[PDB]
């Protein structure tokens, strides 16, 4: 019996801008239980057929994880662009996996704001697929040197999402889960 | 979904004083800086004022400077701007904004407020 | 009395590129970065272009610009009606401070 229930019923999600990875192995996977559920904003299967994958088996399911704002849930799919898709967190454009999400004020918002929840801004390039970059150094917006120290034209890198009670839908904390599947296989139905 | 807030809105006599106050939310307050910036009315947009996180660099508009003062009080996440010796020519549209990120600056970027107006 | 310049003035039949000039100095725009609003009469203007060519959340990539030399200028795509605003051009000065342009108003 496959921990799902450790990648989606878990005390605390990352930031997106440092996602948690989690290898699923040596088990056996329903993922009929988690299709079904009503508790699922949006359930974004590529490459399979969601309905099917209780009859699949794979070599090792990755599970990535972590917390965006409700209008950038779109971004986490394959040959899409954005601020996150392509400083944060990028799929390949032959990504074989499901993207599940899920309304979480209740979970990661309270009154005053929830900034515990970063996301990277500055970049000097886009990020490859599946790569995590976790520097805190400061980023050089012109021509003039900063030397690692924020001050004319020159930023930390990272934001907070203001999560409060209040916000609009598009601006409410939504949990990811991306389920990435791919010689002998472990992970059966 | 950053929000600011401003308000003292009022009409002075010219030669008179003002304080503007710009109640911020939505963000992290402490580690950004903030300006102000006016419209004069079938005019564009001037640029009045920074304020960095730690107070630590303060400039000033030549047009307001020696009479406006900026300041900043990060335990209420509010911004306020004393003006002082006002003229006819200081009527406008006062706007609050917010810079890029976190600890540097440079100029009035993504978040602006709805702003108020001030008649001398 | 404004020390980046800017047409008064700009228009396009939708569908047309169009593009909004800024000039100044060498300490204007020649050695700092340029940033660009778009402010619609009745609220608050927003941020459009930052650093010469970089755009925040929300702005689509009908919105262009670059910078070379000690000029500048935003390229407009795929006009809209909804796009009929003022926009304006922004360079930190050495000697003097935070420089708006005079502002283009864009007409369809
Ligand atoms: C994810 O968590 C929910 C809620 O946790 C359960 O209830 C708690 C009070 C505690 O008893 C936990 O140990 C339980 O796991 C699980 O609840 C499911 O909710 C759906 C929709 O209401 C329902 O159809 C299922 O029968 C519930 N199953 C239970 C009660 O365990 C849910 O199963 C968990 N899902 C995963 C992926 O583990």
């Amino acid at each position: 019996l496959c921990p799902f229930g450790e990648v989606f019923n878990a005390t605390r999600f990352a930031s997106v801008y440092a996602w948690n990875r989690k290898r699923i192995s040596n088990c056996v996977a329903d993922y009929s239980v988690l299709y079904n559920s009503a508790s699922f904003s949006t359930f974004k299967c590529y490459g399979v057929s969601p309905t099917k994958l209780n009859d699949l088996c794979f070599t090792n399911v990755y599970a990535d994880s972590f917390v965006i704002r409700g209008d950038e849930v779109r971004q986490i799919a394959p040959g899409q662009t954005g601020k996150i898709a392509d400083y944060n967190y990028k799929l390949p454009d032959d990504f074989t996996g499901c993207v599940i999400a899920w309304n979480s004020n209740n979970l990661d918002s309270k009154v005053g704001g929830n900034y515990n929840y970063l996301y990277r801004l500055f970049r000097k390039s886009n990020l490859k697929p599946f790569e995590r970059d976790i520097s805190t150094e400061i980023y050089q917006a012109g021509s003039t040197p900063c030397n690692g120290v924020e001050g004319f034209n020159c930023y930390f890198p990272l934001q907070s999402y203001g999560f409060q009670p209040t916000n609009g839908v598009g601006y409410q904390p939504y949990r990811v889960v991306v389920l990435s599947f791919e010689a002998p296989a472990t992970v059966c139905g | 979904q950053v929000q600011l807030v401003e308000s003292g809105g009022v009409v002075v006599q010219p030669g008179g004083s003002l304080r503007l106050s710009c109640a911020a939310s939505g963000f992290t307050f402490h580690d950004h800086t903030m300006h102000w910036v006016r419209q004069a009315p079938g005019k564009g947009l001037e640029w009045v004022s920074l304020i960095t996180w730690n107070g630590g660099t303060i400039h000033y508009s030549d047009s307001v400077k020696g009479r406006f003062t900026i300041s900043r009080d990060n335990s209420k996440n509010s911004l306020y701007l004393q003006m002082n010796s006002l003229r006819t020519e200081d009527t406008a549209l006062y706007y609050c904004a917010k810079d890029l990120g976190r600890g540097g600056w440079y100029l009035p970027s993504d978040a602006w407020g709805q702003g108020t107006l001030v008649t001398v | 009395q404004s020390v980046l310049t800017q047409p008064p003035s700009a228009s396009g039949t939708p569908g047309q590129r169009v593009t909004i000039s800024c000039s100044g100095s060498s300490a204007n725009i020649g050695s700092n970065t340029v940033n660009w609003y778009q402010h619609l009469p009745g609220t608050a203007p927003k941020l459009l272009i930052y650093s010469n060519n970089q755009r925040p959340s929300g702005v689509p990539d009908r919105f262009s610009g670059s910078k070379s030399g000690t000029s500048a200028s935003l390229a407009i795509s795929g006009l809209q009606s909804e796009d009929e605003a003022d926009y304006y051009c922004a360079a930190w000065d050495d000697s003097l401070k935070g420089v708006f342009g005079g502002g283009t108003k864009l007409t369809v």
